[PDB]
């Protein structure tokens, strides 16, 4: 009868509230990257025909669910829409210079998509030891792919990361500046790109994500608490 | 007492504040009740504060008659006592909701990822209930403090005034009430200053406008409430021997405190709501 | 039906020039951002350049910047790529692609697995 | 040879175009102009269904016209009773990225799938009184976009791997595979007699499939961009497709071409879902802008508007008796309109 | 190497689409009009029902 139906509905609604707590307390991340990007290795650094993989890890008692696209076709304009409410997109790009323009175009599409236009991107410029080896070697020239590098000079306010030959710093900061230009040239402060120089061996990658999420959540709290 | 033009200006400004504050506090309640996506914890605190401010403004006409029109308080003594109790309870509830809102803003800014777990919306309704319970418990002595008195040498119909009772003045209840009231200035002011200073430190490390509006909030709170409690203390002191010269100071201070007291209820919706983009679009 | 037909381009000596044209049918040509993509022998598809709906915004890949220029004619529903100072590495099949949806700023049109809104391509060869 | 076959395909395309142009003796507008407009269709929100934490991606009415299942990407299927708004079931999904849900015509099962590339069949009438995953149909190499029961033992699904599949639920293996699309298959509509189904597949083309033979009978073009939604006309001799080019289109199977185009210069956003009313006079289309439009399916006029969603309208559905239309949106609310 | 087959697959397929028995568009338009005319009064959304028979009231 109607009383039993209402009782069952209320029993369901209790469980729904219990699940709402967990759903709200957890942060969801979308891990994007190309085949050459070492994202597959970054996943293995999160030590706590399927079409999606989930790795759930914990930083300072905060739970992150990071989602890696599995068996999907290369056309992504439709399933990417499923991720318009994740807290962040971790975009991993390999520094090898050449696939850099491809990664730049991918980042541009992600940045300017209508359904991803409020999602912040944590940009992992992965494989920086390889970048250093390639730059020092001198055999590969960035100017052959990015002619503007022929006149780019390191900013005076750039952190040096002690122990880097100036050529490595110039190259890495030019590569960072490409993505930062893409991110700042379009949209507005509705979302922010957080560039990082990382290696797949880095043990602090997780921490970086945490440090960025605190900022991302902060930016929403300023709105949620009538502060802006 | 006072020059007639002074109280004419007081009542004019008070009527203007009445319309402005009624509009703001009604808008807050309507927006929060209609829109389900706006029923967040800050908006629950702000709905409680809007109710408190609306009640203060609804009590305002009686207070303004008590101050300006000077029609003898032939109304019920229960009416005087109860309306003073309502005004005081709403004042304390507004102050405590401001404090709670600052404490919840300090979290979610200095601990953005801790607040997602520690802050529970189910407990926010309990917090509002506790705020209101404390306000009622603290305004309870109003029924012992206030009453309808008269000039001893005249008929009890042409000089009936709703005021603190001479018994309370003589028994010392006035001073203890003054200090209990001052608690609701010192605790909120210190809490707001400390927590918003820490928020400003973090954000400074848009953020400029956030810090500016926090400074505005603290400045408006101090402006509206320091005269209130200072005037209450002066009014208590004016009944001691040799305090004749400070009676006029107390009178003027309490007049300005009346104006600022109702300005506070008029301005709270502006300080806490219109600064939000979501609220502005919701309107 | 949505169809893109590219013409021009072929064998050319290094340092030469070639004007590739693409005629578009089956859709409102002026509502879509247009792109030039290419596939060199033994490599994947590579984005070359893009031009917006009105042509006010243009972009090129670094390897061709300063040599190729993209243009569009909406009255004729045509896209042009004028390629100057041809290099041997430009040997490739050139495809004209268009943004999957109108009025958008993003494109997802370099995919190998049969992106629907690009043509069959035209071969451009640079050799001695 | 590649070039020879390409030339042959182009010549056959010209032949088909000429044949369907010869069949185009008159237009639908020139034939329907004498019918009286439908008037202004004013519809109100009778119910609002709350309980989904995240955006709703799909909903489907039960055959009884009372119970309806919705899927949210928070990882839940909710079976609601629309009359009372009571939640009858809340099924937690193993993969939260669900993009489609289906209600068995018998009401005994529901289905759902998404980026996991698997169609999960859930039994609603277990003796123990608790819902369980009856089956997990695997074999697609891309996300499931749509699924629809033919029967308690057969379900047809469309995937982002460009193929559709007819499954035998008991054995859990693809009885048939439908191939021929080049883009992701976004939606499929099952025919009233269940012997055919149409599919729209992100290549600006729709295709008609015979379930038993497993071959593409007809291919319809005319859209300029991806087809996100497809719906059969109630008699099963026509269907409507909505696309990202911000227009809906009506196709007739027997005339084999496009009859009507529903679009307005003030609409520059894609269509996410389409549905026909009981008699087929009204075509309801959800849009990327947060409100749905009701079109006079015969005269191609916008008869009404359903506004009330704060975000993208992701799913649409009309009851089998036509008494109400449910719209689900990315704001996580389903609204019943009447 | 398989692409040559795909083109073939396409070509032959187009043939089975060219050989179907199409009908004049006027017939189809008239059929749709006839269906809508016949079923108009049975459509609650097209013809709003009295509030008593509406199950959502
Ligand atoms: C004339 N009345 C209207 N006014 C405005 C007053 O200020 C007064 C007369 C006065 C007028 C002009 C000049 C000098 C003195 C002075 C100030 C005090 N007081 C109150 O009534 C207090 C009673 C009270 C509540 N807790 C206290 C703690 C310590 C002292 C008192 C109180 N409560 C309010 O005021 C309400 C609750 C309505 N907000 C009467
Ligand atoms: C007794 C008088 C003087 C004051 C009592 C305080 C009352 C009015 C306060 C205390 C808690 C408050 C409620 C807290 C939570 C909600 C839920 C929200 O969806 C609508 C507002 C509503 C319902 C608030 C309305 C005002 C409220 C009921
Ligand atoms: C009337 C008084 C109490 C208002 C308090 C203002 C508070 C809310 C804000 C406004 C601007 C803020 C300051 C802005 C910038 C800095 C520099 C930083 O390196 C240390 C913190 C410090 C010094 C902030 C402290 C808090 C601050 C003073």
């Amino acid at each position: 009868e109607d009383k039993a139906a209402v009782e069952r509905s209320k029993m369901i609604e209790k469980q729904l509230q219990k699940d709402k707590q967990v759903y709200r307390r957890t942060l969801r991340l979308l891990l994007l990257g190309a085949d050459n990007s070492g994202k597959s290795t970054i996943v293995k650094q999160m030590r706590i025909t399927s079409g999606i993989f989930e790795t759930k890890f914990q930083v300072d008692k905060v739970n992150f669910h990071m989602f890696d696209v599995g068996a999907q076709r290369d056309e992504r304009r439709k399933w990417i829409q499923c991720f318009n409410d994740v807290t962040a997109i971790i975009f991993v790009v390999d520094s090898s210079d050449n696939r850099l323009q491809e990664a730049l175009n991918d980042f541009k599409s992600i940045w300017n998509n209508r359904w991803l236009r409020t999602i912040s991107v944590i940009l992992f410029l992965n494989k920086q030891d390889l970048l250093a080896e390639k730059v020092l070697a001198g055999k590969s020239k960035i100017e052959d792919y990015f002619p503007e590098f022929a006149r780019y000079t390191t900013p005076e306010d750039a952190t040096p990361e002690p122990g880097e030959d100036p050529r490595v710093t110039r190259a890495k900061y030019f590569i960072r500046k490409e993505f930062v230009d893409i991110s700042t040239a379009s949209g507005d402060g509705r979302h922010i790109c957080y560039p990082h120089f990382t290696c797949s061996v880095d043990t602090e990658n997780a921490r970086r994500i945490f440090n960025d999420c605190k900022d991302i959540i902060l930016q929403m709290n300023l709105r949620e608490y009538n502060l802006v | 007492l006072f020059p007639a033009p002074l109280l004419a200006g007081v009542t004019a400004t008070c009527v203007a504040l009445f319309v402005v504050g009624i509009a703001g506090n009604l808008l807050t309640m309507l927006v929060v009740s209609r829109f389900r996506e706006l029923r967040t914890t800050t908006n629950l605190y702000l709905s409680s504060m809007a109710f408190s401010d609306l009640l203060i403004f609804l009590c305002m006409p009686l207070d303004l008659v008590r101050l300006w029109q000077y029609r003898p308080w032939n109304f019920g003594d229960l009416l005087c006592k109860l309306f003073q109790f309502v005004s005081e309870s709403c004042t304390y509830a507004t102050v405590l909701t401001i404090t709670a809102l600052s404490v919840e803003r300090y979290f979610a800014i200095c601990f953005p990822l801790r607040a997602k777990v520690v802050v529970t919306k189910g407990r926010v309704k309990l917090v509002i209930f506790v705020i209101w319970a404390v306000a009622f418990c603290s305004a309870g002595p109003i029924f012992v403090l206030v009453g309808v008195e008269h000039e001893n040498g005249t008929d009890p119909w042409d000089t009936n005034e709703c005021r603190p009772t001479e018994f309370a003045v003589r028994s010392g209840l006035l001073t203890v009430m003054v200090w209990v009231s001052s608690i609701f200035f010192f605790l909120p002011v210190f809490c707001l200053t400390v927590l918003y200073s820490l928020i400003g430190r973090k954000l400074w490390r848009n953020h400029k406008q956030t810090v500016k509006m926090l400074a505005v909030v603290v400045f408006a709170f101090i402006l509206c409430w320091l005269p209130f409690h200072v005037g209450r203390y002066l009014f208590s002191k004016s009944f001691e021997p040799g305090s004749l010269e400070i009676a006029q100071i107390s009178q003027y201070c309490n007049l300005v405190s009346f104006v600022l007291f109702y300005l506070s209820a008029a301005i709270n919706p502006i300080l806490y709501n219109i600064m939000s983009k979501k609220y502005r679009v919701a309107v | 039906q949505v169809q893109l037909q590219e013409s021009g381009g072929g064998l050319v000596q290094p340092g030469g020039s070639l004007r590739l044209s693409c005629a578009a049918s089956g859709f409102t040509f002026s509502n879509y951002k247009m792109n030039w993509v290419r596939q060199a022998p033994g490599k994947g598809l590579e984005w070359v350049s893009d031009i917006s709906q009105s042509g006010a915004s243009i972009s090129y890949t670094g390897s061709v910047k300063g040599r190729f220029t993209i243009s569009r004619d909406n009255a004729k529903n045509t896209l042009y790529l004028q390629m100057n100072s041809l290099k041997p590495e430009d040997t490739a099949v050139y495809y004209c692609a268009r943004c999957p949806a109108p009025f958008t700023r993003d494109c997802f049109d370099v995919t190998s697995t049969t992106y629907a809104y690009r043509g069959q391509g035209t071969q451009v060869t640079v050799s001695s | 040879e590649l070039d020879q076959l390409r030339q042959e395909a182009e010549q056959l395309k010209n032949q088909i175009r000429d044949a369907r142009k010869a069949c185009a003796d008159a237009t639908l507008s020139q034939i329907t102009n004498n019918i009286d407009p439908v008037g202004r269709i004013q519809m109100r929100t009778r119910r609002t269904l709350r309980g989904h934490l995240a955006k709703i991606y799909a909903m489907h009415w039960g055959t009884d016209s009372r119970l309806l299942v919705s899927a949210s990407q928070d990882g839940k299927l909710i079976i609601w009773d629309s009359y009372t708004t009571n939640k009858v079931h809340a099924i937690p999904l193993r993969s939260s990225w669900v993009m489609t849900c289906a209600y068995a015509p018998s009401g005994n099962y529901v289905a759902c799938g998404g980026l996991d590339n698997i169609c999960s069949i859930y039994n609603l009438k277990t003796r123990e009184g608790n819902v369980r995953v009856s089956r997990e149909l695997a074999g697609h190499t891309g996300y499931l976009s749509c699924c629809r029961f033919l029967d308690d033992n057969q379900i047809v699904t469309s995937s982002g791997d460009t193929t559709c599949a007819l499954w035998d639920i008991e054995t859990g293996q693809q009885t048939t595979t439908f191939t021929g699309h080049t883009g992701d298959v976004m939606s499929l509509s099952l025919a009233p007699d269940t012997r055919l189904f149409v599919s729209g597949a992100c290549d600006a083309s729709a295709k008609l499939w015979d379930v038993r033979e497993g071959m593409c009978r007809q291919t319809f073009t005319g859209h300029e961009s991806d087809i996100n939604a497809i719906c059969f006309f109630p008699n099963g001799n026509a269907f409507a497709t909505g696309s990202d080019d911000a227009t809906c289109r009506l196709f007739d199977l027997r005339a084999d071409q496009e009859l009507m185009t529903y679009s307005h210069d003030n609409i520059i956003c894609g269509i996410t879902s389409v549905s026909f009313s009981k008699s087929g006079r009204l075509l309801l289309a959800g849009y990327d802008d947060f409100n749905c439009n009701v079109w006079d399916a015969l005269k191609a006029d916008r008869a009404g508007v359903l506004a009330g969603h704060d975000n993208r309208v992701s799913c649409l559905g009309v009851t089998d008796d036509g008494m109400a239309v449910a719209t689900g949106s990315w704001d996580s609310f389903l609204k019943i309109w009447n | 190497t398989a692409s040559i087959a795909q083109a073939r697959k396409l070509v032959e397929q187009l043939k089975m689409e060219a050989n179907i028995d199409r009908i004049k568009v006027s017939k189809a338009a008239a059929d749709l009009m006839a269906y809508c005319e016949a079923h108009a009064k049975e459509d609650p959304l097209l013809t709003p029902v009295p509030a008593s028979e509406n199950p959502f009231r």
